[PDB]
C-alpha cells in the first residue's frame, strides 16, 4: 500500500491505497463519492468520467496511486455554494437526462469539453461528447444542454 | 386569472422540467450499488467457461483459505433450502446454480462472499471446476433433429409443459392464435401470394446500469430487506416470501434509483437468489452487482424469432388473409417475461394497422445452450416481433405489384370509423387515425419529390450511391392488464395508487409501478395536479418500495400509463369527490349546486362564494362534516378492460456507400399519437431514446455464437452501441387520438418508437436494393454485412 | 381444531409475549441519539444561568473561533425567520431562544454547532453573557399582586388571551365548569359542610431517555426530514411545515423507538426548533440529545395545582355538592399539552365516582419565572388532579361524621344501573359497576380486620408505629376525540389506521399513535387478528412515519386504545366485509349464507365448504369478483362518539415510623377495570409501572425553589426515582365492565395506576394521623416531612 | 491529544485513538456504534450505561475509555451466543421485565454479573443487587421474575 494525497473536490485526502484500486472504485468506496458510475470493463462508456489535472479521464482506466499531487473534480464538486454550474442547469433545463446514470460522467466531461471549446458547432459536441454513452436520451437532448450551458459561459 | 391558475399547475399538457433531476445532476441519485450497510460483504459469481457439459467437480479449498473470503457456495449448499431451480414467469424452471451441469455458457456454477469486489474477484479465480463436455445445440432446427442432444435432462419423460402438450425433448411448446381454417382456405383462393422469411436477431437490452442488489437478513428481527434493480419490486416480494418460508410481511424489497430497464430487469436473477441465501446464512448484509460482460451473457435478451410470413391479396393491393409461423430460440430454460397464458406474448397482433379479414400464425418454442430471456428491450411482449413481420411482408407484396409502399398502406388501413376495431386475432383496437397521420408524414418530408430523386439516381448506373426510402405504418398495444387474460405468475396484471393529502394542502402518492428514469415522478404528479387542483410541485411521488407502496405488477411493455395512469386519475377522483361533499357543507349548499374551476369548487351563479382545495384539506382535518371520517385521501387498484393502442408513422431515408457498403440515415422523421399527453417534453425523451434503440438493433446490434456455443461480442468492444456521432437528429410529430376507455385517454409511448423504427430501418436498407428484385436482408445491417449484398447484387462500387 | 385455531391466532385476550422485545434485549433499538447521518454535527444550547433578568450581551468570538465549532446562533438569527418565538399547543407564544430578557432558569439563550457534543459542551462554557437581574416571581398568590413585576412584556397592553380575558399582567386565564348558582345555593343551606385546602406539587415525568432530534434539512432535494422524540410526530409536521414555510409533502417527521414519553414529548421544545433552523442553514444533519438536568429543569413539568375542595352533605354521607377553586401555576409562557378549548384540561371530571346532583369548578392560571408545562406524567390531562381533589374531600367528609371511607364512597357511588351517566359537569360516563368492585378488594384484603388491627395500635400510647389505611375509588376519563368538542391546534382529535393483506395472507398495519414502550407493536397487532384469522405475528404494525402512517393525534391521555384501537378494528371490518364478499363468490353462495369460525367462512350447514383468510387474500390479487377492484385493505379514521371511562378500587396499607418518620407500605391492592382487556401480560405491566410513579409522586418528587428562583434539585442526586428495593410488591386485580359506544368494548388503562394510587399513599400516610385530627399532609411524604408532622402532632418517638 | 489504545469488546479487539476525557459509554456508542448502552442520567445513579469490565458491573459513564486499554469489555450486543439468547435474555423476555427498553441494555448487562456473584438469590437479594439501575417502565416487579427466571434457566 501506498500513502496517496489527492486534492478531490478541493479538499485534500490522504489515503493508504492498493495500487491495484481503481481511480473509480476509490472515489466511491473510499470517499463515497457515487455520483461517478461503472457502465463497462472496457473503457467505453465513460459514466466514470472525472476531470484529473485539467483533462477528461476515464477513472475505472486510472489508478488511485496515480493520483498523487493530483487535482481531481467530481460531479459532487460542479455546483458552487449549491449554486448549479452551467452544464448541471444545461441538462436540467433542456432535459439532458432519464436514469441519471450517465448524467454525472455528461456533466463532467461537457464541463471540461467547453473549457476546450467554447463555441462549438453540433458536430463539434457531438465528436466531443463520443467517449460517454447514453442508453435513454438519444443524445439531441444533450447536445442541446451543452449549447444552452455553452450560451451561458459566455453570458 | 383562471388560465393562470391552470398554469399555475403545471398539469396535464404542461412541458415542465422534471422533479427528478436535481438528485441525478448531483451525482445524489441512489443506485443499488452506491448503497454501503454495517457489515455488508461482497458476492462473485464462478461461472461456467463451456456452452454444455456435466460438473465433474468443484474446488472450494483455495479460494476458502484465501483471507478475506467468508463463504463458497455451491448448489449442494442450496438443495436442502430447495433453491438450486426457481420458478420463472414462463412456467418453467431455471437453474440458480448449476447441479449437475451446465446448459449456457457463462451461467451460474458457484458463488464467494468477500470483504469487498476485489477480493471476491480474486476469490473466483481460485475456485478450479472440472469439466466434460457435451454436444451443444446452437440453432434451433438442429435442436429438433431426432438425434438432437438432451438439454433438458430434468424434463425427462415428461409429454406436457406449462404451455400445453410437448412433441420433442428440445421443444417448449407451440402456440397459436387466429382461424386457421379461414386463412388456409383464403390463400388457397388468392389471386396474388407472396411468403417471405426472415430473422430477427437475438439483442440484447444492455441497460447503462447492470442488475444488482444488497441483500439483508436480519436474523434478530427475522426479516429481509433487500434492494435490487428490479422492474416489479411487489411481485419480487411475493416470490422471495414463498421460496423463503418468510412471511410476506416480514420480507422487504425497494427499487431505489435504476439505471435503466429496457425489460432487463424484469425478472429475478440467480445473483439475487444467491444473495439473498448468503445473508440468510451469515447473518449480514450481501452486496452483488454484475460486470457488463456478465449483463450482457446472463441477462434476459430480446428478439430471436425466425419468421415465415405469408400475404394473401387481390390484384389492387388488398389484403386478404395473413398467415405466419414461427420458431423461436428461448435458451436453456424458458424465463421469458410474459403473462401466463401467452408464451408468444401479443405476437397475435401483427394484424397490424390494416383491416385484414382472416389470419393465422404459430410458435414454435425451443430450447437451445444459451442464456434465457426473450422479452425485455422495449417489445411489449414480443410486439416488436409481430411488427417488424407485418410491416416486412406489405413492402413484398408492395413490390411484387409494383405498387407504392404508401398507397398499399393507405388503402388497407383500418378506418377511423371502424373503432373500436376487432381484429382477426381478438384485440380490440381502441381508437385510431392512421390516414391523417401517414399523409401528414409523406407531405412534411415530400414523399413525392423523394421518390423522384430516387429514380433519378436509379436511372444513373454510375451513381456511388443508393438512396433508400422506408416506411412503416404500427399500431401498438400496450398497458398489459385484463386480469381474466393477463396475469404474473397468477396475480391479475392491474396496478394501484395511493394519495394522501394532508392538514395543508399537499400530498403524497405512492403506486405499484417503478419507473427507471422515464419520469414517473413528474408526469404522475401532472395527472393528479389537474385532478385536484394542487400543484405539481408540491405532489411528492414515490414508488418501488414494497413496505410503503400499495401492490403493482411494476412497469414493462409500457403500462405505467395505461393501468397506474387511470388508477392515479380514479384515486384523484374518489378524493375528489369527498371534496366536493365537504365544499358543499362548507359553503351551505347542495354539491349538484357546484362548479370545479381548476383548483376550487364555486358556487353556480355566485362567483365569490368559494372553497379551495386546501380550504378542504384543512376542514377534512379539523372537523369532518356529519356521516364523512376525518381526512383526505384514496386508494384505487385498476384492473383495465382492454389494452391501449397507440400509433406511429415512421419514415427514413438512407443513402449507402456502394464502395464500403456504409449505410447513412439522412433522414427520420417519427409520427407517434398515444393519445392524450401528459408531457411532451417527457415524451419526445422516450421518443428519442427508442428511436436510438431501434437504430443500434438494426444496424448494428447482434449476438453471434460460434460453433462451439461460444458468445462472441459480448462487451462494449464489439456489441454496438451509437455515440452522438453515430445517431442520427430524430424529428418528431404527432396526433392525438383518446383512448376512449381509458380515465384520461392516455396511452402508453416509451416503447412505440422502439418497435417501429426497427422495421423502419430495414425497409429503407431493402427498399435502395428494391429495383434489383430484393425483398429482404436480415438486420443487423452493418456496414459488412450491406457489402455482402452489394457484391451479390453487382452493386458494388 | 377450532379452539386451537383461535388460540394459535394469540390475538385478543391472549397474553402472548412482546414482538418488540428482540431489537430491545440485544441493544438493536433505534433510539434518536444512536442515529448517525453523513455529516452530522453536534448542538448544545447556552442556558440562562438567572430566573428573570434583561440580556445586555451576548459574546460570541471565542466559541466561533474555537476549532470545530461551525455557528453559535442567538435569537437575533432567528428573528428574520420570525421563530425567536413559537405558538404552543395552549395557544399562547414561548421563547425559542431568549431575546430581550430571559424568563426561567435555564431558559435557552443561544445555541452552538460544533463537530460532535465535547467541543459543544466546551463551546457552551466559551460563551459568555451578560444579563441585569430582576425581581423573580415564584408563588402564584404573591404574582397577581399589584406591584408584582411583568413578567410577560411581550403581551403588554392585551386585555385578553387565548382562553378569555386577563384581570392582571400575570393572569392566564380563568375557566369553569357545572352550575355555579346552583352549587353556591346547595352550600349556602347544607347541613353538613367541609373544606380543604391542598397542594398538588409540580412534579417531572422525567422519562429515563431525555429528549432529542436529529434535524436534517436536505438543500438538494429542498426537504427536511427529523428523528424525534415526540409523542405526535404528525401534528409536529403539519406544525414545522407552516413554521418554515416548506410544502408539507416535503417535511418527514420520524418517532422511532422513544424510551418512555409519559406525557413529556408531546410538546415541541425550543431545542427542536433551533436543531431545524441550524440543519436548514449549514446545509446538514444537526443532532440535539438533551442531558437528564436539563430535561428536569426545562421540559413539561406537572400538576402545581392549588386547590381548595369544598362539600356539601347530609348528615349520613350523601354529597348535595361539591365547589372548587384552583390556581395553577403555568410558568412563563403556557405550553401546557391541552385541547385548545379546554385550558383546564378535563378537570371537570373531578364529580369522581360519585353521584353529585350540584357542582361548580373553577380554575386560574398565572405566570412565574418557571419553565412551562403542566400536562405530561400520564394525567389525562388534569385528572390526575380531578381524582386527588375528589377523594381527598370525600376523606375529610368521612372523617368529620365520623363515618368509614368506604362505606361513605360506597354510599355515593354511581349505580351500575345509572349508566350511561351525566355529571353535574356534563361527562357520559360510559359505564361501571363500583359496589362489586369495591366488595371485591376490601373482602380480599379483610378490611375489616385491618380496621381491627389498626384500632389496636391506636389504643397503646406506646407503639413504635403509626398505622395508616388508604382507599381510593376513581373514574377516569381516557380517549381524548370528540372532534366538535377536542382538537390539538385545531385538528380534530381522532385517530386511524390503515391495514394491508398481502397475496400471501400476511398482513402491514401502521395507526396515527406512536408506542413508547406500552407495547402497540404487539397489542394492536392482537385486534387485528382476532378480527381477521391471521395471527399475530405475521401482522407487523408500525408507526411514527409520517410520510407512510396514516394521519393521526399520537399517544398520551390514554388515547390510543380508545381511539386507535378502533379504528384499528373498524378498518380490519372493512377488510372483513370485503372478505365475505369475495368468500360467497369463490364459494358460490349468498353472503348471509356464510359463517365466521375463527379463520374461516365456512357454509352453513357444511363444514366442508370454507374459505381461509389465506384462499381469499390470494383471490384478491388473482381475480378480484365482478364489481370489485383487486386487492384487499382498508383504511379509517375515527372521530369518537364519547370518551372512555375506565375505574379502580386502589387500597394501600402503611406503617409509619415514629422515631425516624420513615413511612413503609406495607400493602397494596390495585383493581382496574378498563373495559374489554387485549393483552392482560401487557396490562399487568403498564399497572406496575403506574403505581410506581405513584409511589414516586407522592412518596418523594418534588420541584422546589428557592427565594431568588433556582431550581433545586433538578437532578438523580435530588430528584427522587425508587430503586428496586424501594419499590413494594404490587397486587393486582380486576373486573370487566366494557365501553357500550367502543367496537371491541376496549377502554384505556395506562394513566389509571398513575392518576389513582397517587392519592391512595396521601389517603394511608392521613389516615395514619387521624385519630389525632388531621385532615390532610401536603405531598411529597418523605421520612423529614413526616417526621415533621410526627413531631407537630406530638407522635415523634 | 488523542491516545491509541485497543479495547476487547465482546471478544473483539477495538483499535482506537481518542482524547482522555472521552467517557467509556460515548467510546461504545459514538466510535463502536454498540448503541446498546445508553445515557439516562450525568451524575452516575440510573445504570443505564452499565456493561462489563474485567469481570465486574460498572457504569460506563463513569470510566474513561483511556482507561480499558487491554480490558475485556462485555456489552449486551454480546450477550447471545450463535443467535441463542443468554438465559437473562430470555428471562426478560419471558417475565416481560421490559417495555420502552432503555434500561433494559443495563439491567441485563447488570443481570449477566449478579447471577454470577449470587447464582440462587431471594428475593430481597435481587431487588438490592439491581439497585443501581433505574427503570421507569417495569415498576420492577417483573425485572426480579425475570432475573428468577434467568436462575433457573443457569442451573438447568
Ligand atoms: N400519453 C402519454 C404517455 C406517456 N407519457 C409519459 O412518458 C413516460 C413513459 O410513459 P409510458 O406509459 O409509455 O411507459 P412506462 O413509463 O410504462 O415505461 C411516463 O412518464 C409518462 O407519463 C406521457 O406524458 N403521455
Ligand atoms: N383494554 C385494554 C387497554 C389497554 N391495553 C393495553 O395497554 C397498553 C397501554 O394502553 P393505553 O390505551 O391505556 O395507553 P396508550 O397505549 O395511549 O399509552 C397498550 O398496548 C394496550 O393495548 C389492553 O391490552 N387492553
Ligand atoms: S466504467 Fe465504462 S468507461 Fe469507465
Ligand atoms: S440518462 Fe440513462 S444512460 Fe443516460
Ligand atoms: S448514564 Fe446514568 S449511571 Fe451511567
Ligand atoms: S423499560 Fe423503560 S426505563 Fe426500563
Amino acid at each position: 500500500k501506498k500513502i496517496i494525497t489527492v486534492n478531490v473536490n478541493g479538499k485534500a485526502q490522504e489515503k493508504a491505497v492498493e495500487p491495484r484500486t481503481l481511480l473509480i472504485h476509490f472515489l466511491r468506496e473510499e470517499l463515497n463519492l457515487t455520483g461517478a458510475h461503472i457502465g463497462c470493463e472496457t473503457s467505453h462508456c465513460g459514466a466514470c468520467t472525472v476531470d484529473i489535472d485539467g483533462r477528461s479521464v476515464k477513472s475505472c482506466t486510472h489508478l488511485a496511486v496515480q493520483c498523487d499531487g493530483s487535482e481531481v473534480l467530481t460531479v459532487e464538486g460542479l455546483a458552487n455554494k449549491g449554486v448549479l454550474h452551467a452544464v448541471q442547469e444545461g441538462f436540467y433545463k433542456e432535459h439532458g437526462l432519464q436514469c441519471g446514470f450517465c448524467t454525472p460522467g455528461m456533466l463532467m466531461r461537457a464541463y471540461r469539453f467547453l473549457q476546450e471549446n467554447p463555441n462549438p458547432t453540433e458536430a463539434e459536441i457531438r465528436m466531443g461528447m463520443t467517449g460517454n454513452l447514453c442508453r435513454c436520451t438519444g443524445y439531441q437532448n444533450i447536445v442541446k444542454a451543452v449549447q444552452y450551458a455553452a450560451r451561458k459561459l459566455q453570458e | 386569472d383562471a388560465e393562470a391558475r391552470e398554469l399555475a399547475l403545471a398539469g396535464m399538457g404542461a412541458s415542465r422540467l422534471r422533479k427528478e433531476d436535481a438528485r441525478f445532476i448531483q451525482g445524489k441519485g441512489n443506485y443499488v450499488d452506491d448503497i454501503k450497510m454495517p457489515g455488508m460483504l461482497h458476492m462473485d459469481i464462478v461461472r461456467a467457461p463451456i456452452a454444455h457439459g456435466r460438473i465433474k467437480k468443484i474446488h472450494k479449498d483455495a479460494a476458502l483459505a484465501m483471507p478475506g473470503v467468508h463463504a463458497v457456495l455451491t448448489a449442494e449448499d442450496l438443495k436442502p433450502l430447495k433453491l438450486h431451480w426457481m420458478p420463472t414467469l414462463a412456467g418453467d424452471v431455471a437453474a440458480v446454480l448449476a447441479d449437475e451441469k451446465v446448459h449456457f455458457q457463462m451461467q451460474e456454477v458457484a458463488i464467494v462472499i468477500a470483504d469487498d469486489r476485489y477480493i471476491a474477484a480474486d476469490a473466483v479465480e481460485a475456485v478450479k471446476v472440472e469439466y466434460d463436455e457435451l454436444p451443444v445445440v446452437i440453432d434451433p432446427i438442429d435442436a429438433l433433429k431426432p438425434d438432437a442432444p438432451v438439454l433438458r435432462e430434468d424434463l425427462a419423460g415428461k409429454t406436457s409443459g406449462a404451455h400445453g402438450p410437448r412433441e420433442h425433448h428440445n421443444h417448449i411448446f407451440t402456440w397459436g392464435a387466429g382461424d386457421k381454417a379461414a386463412t388456409d382456405a383464403v390463400f388457397a383462393n388468392a389471386p396474388v401470394t407472396v411468403s417471405q422469411h426472415m430473422y430477427y436477431p437475438r439483442v440484447h437490452p444492455c441497460p447503462l446500469e447492470t442488475c444488482g442488489c444488497v441483500a439483508s437478513f436480519d436474523p434478530i428481527k427475522g426479516d429481509l430487506t433487500t434492494y435490487i434493480t428490479s422492474q416489479a419490486p411487489h411481485v419480487v416480494r411475493t416470490v422471495v416470501s414463498m421460496l423463503s418460508g418468510i412471511p410476506e410481511s416480514k420480507v422487504r424489497i425497494v427499487s431505489p434509483d435504476i439505471g435503466g430497464g429496457f425489460g432487463n430487469k424484469v425478472g429475478i436473477y440467480p445473483g439475487y437468489v444467491c444473495a439473498i441465501v448468503a445473508s440468510i446464512v451469515l447473518g449480514r448484509p450481501v452486496k452483488w452487482v454484475e460486470d457488463r460482460v456478465e449483463n450482457i451473457s446472463t441477462t434476459a435478451f430480446a428478439r430471436d424469432y425466425h419468421m415465415d410470413g405469408e400475404l394473401a391479396a387481390t390484384p389492387d393491393g388488398k389484403i386478404l388473409g395473413l398467415r405466419v409461423n414461427v420458431v423461436a430460440d428461448h435458451g436453456a430454460f424458458d424465463a421469458c417475461a410474459d403473462p401466463t397464458k401467452f408464451p408468444a406474448g401479443l405476437f397475435h397482433i401483427c394484424s397490424g394497422s390494416y383491416d385484414i379479414p382472416r389470419a393465422h400464425c404459430s410458435v414454435k418454442g425451443v430450447y437451445t445452450n444459451k442464456a434465457p430471456g426473450g422479452v425485455a428491450y422495449r417489445c411489449s411482449f414480443r410486439v416488436t416481433e409481430a411488427v417488424y413481420l407485418i410491416e416486412r411482408m406489405v413492402d413484398v407484396l408492395a413490390q411484387k405489384l409494383n405498387m407504392d409502399k404508401a398507397e398499399i398502406r393507405a388503402k388497407n388501413f383500418i378506418r377511423k370509423e371502424q373503432f373500436p376495431y376487432t381484429t382477426q386475432f381478438g384485440f380490440e383496437y381502441d381508437s385510431g387515425d392512421y390516414h391523417t397521420a401517414l399523409k401528414k408524414v409523406l407531405d412534411a418530408v415530400d414523399y413525392p419529390a423523394l421518390r423522384a430523386e430516387q429514380a433519378a439516381r436509379r436511372a444513373d448506373p454510375n451513381s456511388p450511391t443508393l438512396m433508400g426510402i422506408g416506411l412503416v405504418t404500427f399500431t401498438e398495444v400496450v398497458g398489459a392488464g385484463p386480469s381474466k387474460m393477463c396475469d404474473i405468475l397468477g396475480v391479475g396484471m392491474f396496478d394501484s395508487c395511493e394519495i394522501r393529502i394532508h392538514p395543508t394542502g399537499s400530498a403524497i402518492a405512492r403506486m405499484g409501478t417503478i419507473t427507471q428514469g422515464q419520469g414517473h415522478q413528474t408526469t404522475y404528479a401532472q395527472i393528479i395536479a389537474t385532478e385536484l387542483g394542487i400543484p405539481s410541485e408540491v405532489i411528492q411521488v414515490e414508488e418501488g418500495d414494497t413496505s410503503t407502496a400499495p401492490y403493482g405488477l411494476g412497469t414493462y411493455g409500457s403500462r405505467s400509463t395505461p393501468v397506474a395512469g387511470a388508477a392515479i386519475a380514479l384515486a384523484a377522483r374518489k378524493i375528489h369527490a369527498k371534496a366536493r361533499k365537504i365544499a358543499a357543507h362548507m359553503l351551505e349548499v347542495n354539491e349538484n349546486d357546484l362548479d370545479w374551476e381548476v383548483d376550487r369548487f364555486k358556487v353556480k351563479g355566485d362567483d365569490s362564494k368559494f372553497k379551495t382545495m386546501a380550504d378542504i384539506a384543512w376542514q377534512a382535518y379539523h372537523q369532518p362534516p356529519a356521516g364523512l371520517e376525518p381526512g383526505l385521501e384514496a386508494v384505487h387498484y385498476y384492473d383495465p378492460p382492454n389494452f391501449t393502442y397507440p400509433f406511429g408513422i415512421y419514415l427514413c431515408v438512407v443513402d449507402i456507400d456502394r464502395a464500403t457498403g456504409e449505410t447513412k440515415v439522412r433522414r427520420f422523421y417519427a409520427l407517434d399519437d398515444c393519445g392524450t399527453r401528459i408531457n411532451p417534453m417527457i415524451i419526445e425523451g422516450q421518443i428519442h431514446g427508442g428511436l436510438t434503440e431501434g437504430y443500434a438493433v438494426a444496424m448494428g446490434q447482434q449476438m453471434p455464437f460460434d460453433a462451439q456455443g461460444n458468445l462472441l461480442g459480448n462487451t462494449l468492444m464489439d456489441y454496438f452501441l451509437p455515440t452522438a456521432v453515430e445517431t442520427p437528429h430524430w424529428e418528431t410529430d404527432h396526433t392525438v387520438t383518446p383512448s376512449p376507455h381509458h380515465p384520461i385517454g392516455a396511452k402508453g409511448v416509451a416503447e412505440s418508437p422502439h418497435v417501429g423504427s426497427i422495421p423502419t430501418f430495414t425497409a429503407a436498407v431493402v427498399d435502395a436494393f428494391a429495383h434489383v428484385g430484393v425483398t429482404h436482408l436480415d438486420m443487423p445491417h452493418t456496414s459488412y454485412r450491406v457489402w455482402k449484398s452489394l457484391k451479390e447484387h453487382n452493386l458494388a462500387l
